[PDB]
Formats: C-alpha cells, structure tokens, sequence
C-alpha cells in the first residue's frame, strides 16, 4: 500500500544504516594496525633518503601508481586517478605500470595506452617487504625499469588525519646516482658495481615506503568514508521516519472514514 | 635476480627457528598476480 | 495547510532545524516568496537589497553541496553567505 | 462478442479501461442506495467484474470451437496493487 | 466559449483556472444535496460531472478552441481521486510538481510526469 511500501523501504534504509554503522567501526579496528605499519615503513625510508639527500642526488619516462582493489575508499581512487592524468599530459608517451585495480580501471579509461604491466592482490593486506620485493624484482626485469631516464611511483600521502593528497616522487636512476651531484666520498667500492646495486636496492626500499603510505591512506579514507555514510544514512532514517509516520496516520484515518460511511447510510 | 630479490630470498631464508611469531610467518606470505599489460590487449595474470 | 496555502499571496514559512540552530528569526529562504510584488517594499530598500533573495539562494546551493573540493569561487561565496 | 463466439468465428474484444466500468457502477449503485461497500465501490462490485469477464472462453469443437478472447485493461490507482478495484 | 466557436466560427481560446474549484464546489453542495458520499468525501456523481464540463469544451467541425485548464491537486497528491478523475480528459498535461520548486527550477514543470499525444 502506502503504508507497506513505505514500511518496506524504511526497513531496508535501517538495514542500510546497521551495515553503514557495522563497517565503519570494523574500519577503524583495521586502520590502527594499518597506521602501525605506516610508521616503521616510514622510519624506515628516512634512512634511506638520508643517502640521496646528502648525496643531493638530483634527477621514455615510467609511471608507477598504488591504490588497493578494494573499491568504496572515498576519493583515493579517483584523486589518484585525476593526478596521474595531470602528469600524463606532461610527457605523452611515458608507461603507465598500476598496482592496484581501481587505479587501473580509471587509468584504462583515461588513455587505455598505459597499461603495460598492472598487479592485482595487493591491496587486501598491509605492506610487507615480500610483496615490494616481488614487485621490484618483476618491475626490473618485465618493464626493463633501467632504461627509463625518469621513473616517478605516484601514491597518496596520508596527509593529515581525515585528509589524503596524491603524491609522487621520482625513484632515482641508475644513471642519476652514477652522477650524482656529490658522490662525493660517498662510495669506495669501483669493483662492486655500487650504482647499478643501489639502484635496484632503492626501487624496491622506495617502493615498499610508498605502499605502505598507500595503504595506510586508503584504510583511513574507508573509516572516514564510511563515517560519513553512517551520517548520511541517519538522515536518511529521520527522512523517511517523518514519512512513516505521516503514511500511518493517513491509513487510520482513511480506512476509518469508509467504516463511517458505511454506518451512516 | 634482482638486488632486492637476492636479499629477498635471504630474508625467506631468515624467517626459518620455530620460536617465530605469526606476524614473521604472515610477512613471508604474499599473493599477488602479475597482469601484463600492452597497447589495451592483455597477456595472462600469473602469481608473483 | 495546502489549502491555506492556496488561498493566500504568497508564505512566509519557518522552519524548525533554524529555529533550533539559534536564526531567530527562522525565516528559511527556500521557502519564503512573496508572490505580491516587490514594489511592496520602499524603492530604497529595493535598491539596496537587489539580489540578495538570489545571493542567498546561491548560499542555500553553494552550502549544499559544500558539504567536495571548495574552489575559490564557492568559497568567496560561502565567505559572504556566512556572513 | 457472443454473436462471433456463438457462430465460430474466433474474436477478441479489449475492454478498456474495465476500471472505468467500475467508476460508473460505483455512481450508479451509490444513487440507487444500496449499501456501499469497502472503498465505496459497490458490494458486488466483485459480480460486476466477474460476470463481464467470464463470459469470453474458448468453445469445443464441439460447439465450433468459436473463442472470444478478452483483454481488461484496469488503470492503477497510481502504484497501488492493493486496490480494491 | 461555445458561441464563438459554433455560431460565430472563429477560432477561439479557452482558459479555465483552476478547474478542480469546479470538481471542488460540487462537492460541497454534494453533502447537502443528499446523496451519501464516494470515497475520499467527494461528490458521488463525479465521473458524470467532470464529464458532462469537460466534453462540452471540444474542437468541433465548426471550429477549433484551443483550451487549457487547470487543476488544483489537493494535498498535492495526485493519486486522490479527483485530480486523477481529471487527467483522462486532457489532450496533453504538463504535471509541475512541488518537489522540483524546492529544488529551485521555475517554471516547475516535473520533467518525467508530462505527456502530449503530440510528443509521438
């Protein structure tokens, strides 16, 4: 009737609201150990950085982008998706490798000339060294990362608390750290090749750092996201809570007016 | 063989004695699936 | 109420989450028209309240959706419909 | 209808709206004063529908195998299943 | 109306606002007359009523009288019976709906509830 359909609707909203509620809390449950994992990855990478910076090392073009499989995170896909575009229309012709297939449905849509080598699987775990390794070490030898005289990885910085920003930064080449503004009395090895090692070591230490800055972003959009959908969904209730109310007063009345009209006669 | 994935191997190598916690064992678990890509067209995902 | 609202010229509704969020008075914009002219009003307040009906139903829409990305020009706009 | 089923000429008949057929009923039995049934519509408002509509059906071969066949056509009340009508 | 169109063969116009306020009035004299009441409270002989108006107001081989009407929807639902009762009657409508004045756009033509046998 009026008075079904409305129930009926108003009971799937609240059913809506449960989930929305469910969610959000079991998001935040994943975001603290997600946050953990972010913290040592990033200590990790000031180490790392500490040598290019001191070093002052100084940088067709690779693309490199992180974002999970998991879909409904907020915007982290698609702001990921609108830098990486942003960037594409600087150099033309510079290969597009996505980790993660939300950022490579959106990239595929973009320009579908991009995509050479994607993931898939990445995104429904922390970051742990064995799948930045594995990447790395298939980055090398399928995409022949050396060649590239620019290699860019683009993730998204968990900026602030409720806030995520896109982000790159460029993975130095071989060729940069070779002549590297002071390498200076960094370096003594000329019999290990130090540059062509370290440059495959930073591929990856760089890599894993910017995962784990991914996925740390991307849990905190979904706990924020879903926080605001608990939000939307309550409004959704008191909405259709005042229709419910009206619908059922209109059916008393309505079904007691035909009973008065039968008497009356 | 990678740089990376010469120390790769080592670290699997590391997390073997017995006395590990879970978190070690969960760190050498992975799951992954390399899709190639070209053009568009689309060579077969394989695990990492 | 519709019936009313037939017959009169024009509503001057109120509307209760403003008047609970401390406007008072609670004249919600949205729905207040005055379908009898505006040459009510003295010329001097004609002129000096041009567009402001529109200026702050295009603060009823920029706060609308206000609640994404806030450009400079909504946000000059949500500047002014604050204030 | 009957004039083609009775003589074996097989024939459909739209009946549209049958849902103004019942407006009409519910004026005309409303003003004769017989009680008025649920949602004012007559009491054998049921009757009035159920006799038009049985009246089309297939024949034996018998009797010629002569069929009208019949298509009511009822408006919703607007989304409303439920109504009386 | 019907002088001009017949005798005086002109084409005409014919604007009617509102003309619920006629479906409206005979159920007010309705109670009164005596004839107890179809549901929703209006007057028994609705159907007949709006008819015997609404198929008075037609182009004729005479002329032709373009007329447009208006209906007053009570409570704005539609559904209620004597709006609805008026829809049959009309060549085409241009249903305008409150929701679609709250959102701002005026004129508030609802843009999915309008029909003309002409938009074919």
């Amino acid at each position: 009737a009026t008075l079904k359909e409305v129930e009926m609707r108003l009971k799937s909203i609240k059913n809506i609201e449960k989930i929305t509620k469910t969610m959000k809390i079991v998001a935040s449950t994943r975001l603290s150990k997600a946050e953990k994992a972010k913290i040592s990855a990033k200590k990790m990478d000031e180490a790392e950085q500490l040598f290019y910076k001191n070093a002052e090392t100084k940088n067709k073009e690779l693309i490199v982008a992180i974002t999970s499989d998991k879909g409904l995170c907020g915007s982290i896909h698609s702001q990921l998706a609108k830098a990486v575009r942003r960037h594409l229309n600087d150099q033309p012709n510079a290969d597009i490798v996505t980790i993660g297939d939300k950022i490579k449905m959106q990239l595929l849509r973009t320009h579908p000339n991009n995509i050479k080598l994607s993931i898939n699987g990445i995104g429904k775990d922390a970051p742990t060294f064995q799948e930045s390794a594995l990447i790395a070490d298939k980055l090398l030898s399928v995409m022949k990362a050396g060649t590239y005289p620019k290699i860019s990885i683009f993730y998204n910085d968990p900026v602030s608390s409720l806030s995520f920003e896109p982000s790159e930064k460029p993975i130095f080449n071989a060729k940069t750290i070779e002549q590297s503004p002071s390498f200076g009395k960094f370096e003594i090895d000329t019999d290990a090749n130090v540059p062509r090692d370290l440059f495959e070591y930073t591929l990856a230490n760089q890599m894993l750092t910017a995962m784990a800055q991914g996925y740390a972003a991307e849990i905190s959009a979904r706990r924020n996201a879903m926080d605001n959908a608990s939000k939307n969904a309550g409004d959704m209730i008191n909405r259709y809570s005042i229709l419910y109310n009206r619908t059922r007063q209109a059916v008393i009345t309505n079904e007691l007016v035909d009973i008065i009209t039968g008497a009356s006669s | 063989i990678s740089y990376a994935a010469y120390l790769n191997v080592a670290a699997q190598a590391i997390r073997s004695t017995e006395l590990q916690t879970a978190s070690v064992l969960n760190r050498s678990q992975t799951d992954a699936f390399y899709t190639q890509y070209k053009n568009a067209s689309e060579p077969t995902p394989i695990t990492k | 109420p519709t019936n009313v609202i037939s017959i009169t010229d024009g509503q001057i509704f109120l509307e209760a989450e403003l008047f609970y969020k401390g406007i008072r008075p609670a004249i919600n914009v949205g729905l207040s028209v005055s379908r009898v002219g505006s040459a009510a009003q003295v010329k001097a307040l004609k002129q000096v309240a041009g567009s402001l009906k529109l200026f702050l139903a295009q603060y009823r829409e920029v706060a609308a959706f206000a609640q994404s990305d806030l450009d400079a020009s909504t946000k000059q706009t949500l500047v002014r419909g604050e204030r | 209808g009957e004039w083609f089923r009775d003589n074996g000429k097989h024939a459909l008949i739209v009946y549209d709206d049958l849902s103004k057929q019942a407006v009409a009923y519910r004026q005309l039995s409303l003003l004769l004063r017989r009680p008025p049934g649920r949602e004012a519509y007559p009491g054998d408002v049921f009757y009035l529908h159920s006799r038009l509509l049985e009246r089309a059906a297939k024949l034996s071969e018998k009797e010629g195998s002569g069929s009208l066949t019949a298509l009511p056509v009822i408006e919703t009340q607007g989304g409303d299943v439920s109504a009386y009508i | 109306a019907e002088y001009f169109r017949d005798e005086e063969g002109q084409d005409v116009l014919l604007f009617i606002d509102n003309i619920f306020r006629f479906t409206q009035a005979g159920s007010e004299v309705s109670a009164l007359l005596g004839r107890i009441p179809s549901a929703v409270g209006y007057q028994p002989t609705l159907a007949t009523d709006m008819g015997l108006l609404q198929e008075r107001i037609t182009t004729t081989k005479k002329g032709s009288v373009t007329s447009v009407q208006a209906v007053y929807v009570p409570a704005d639902d539609l559904t209620d019976p004597a709006p609805a009762t008026t829809f049959a009657h009309l060549d085409a409508t241009t249903v305008l709906s409150r929701g679609i004045s709250e959102l701002g756009i005026y004129p508030a033509v609802d843009p999915l509830d309008s029909k003309s046998r002409l938009l074919d």
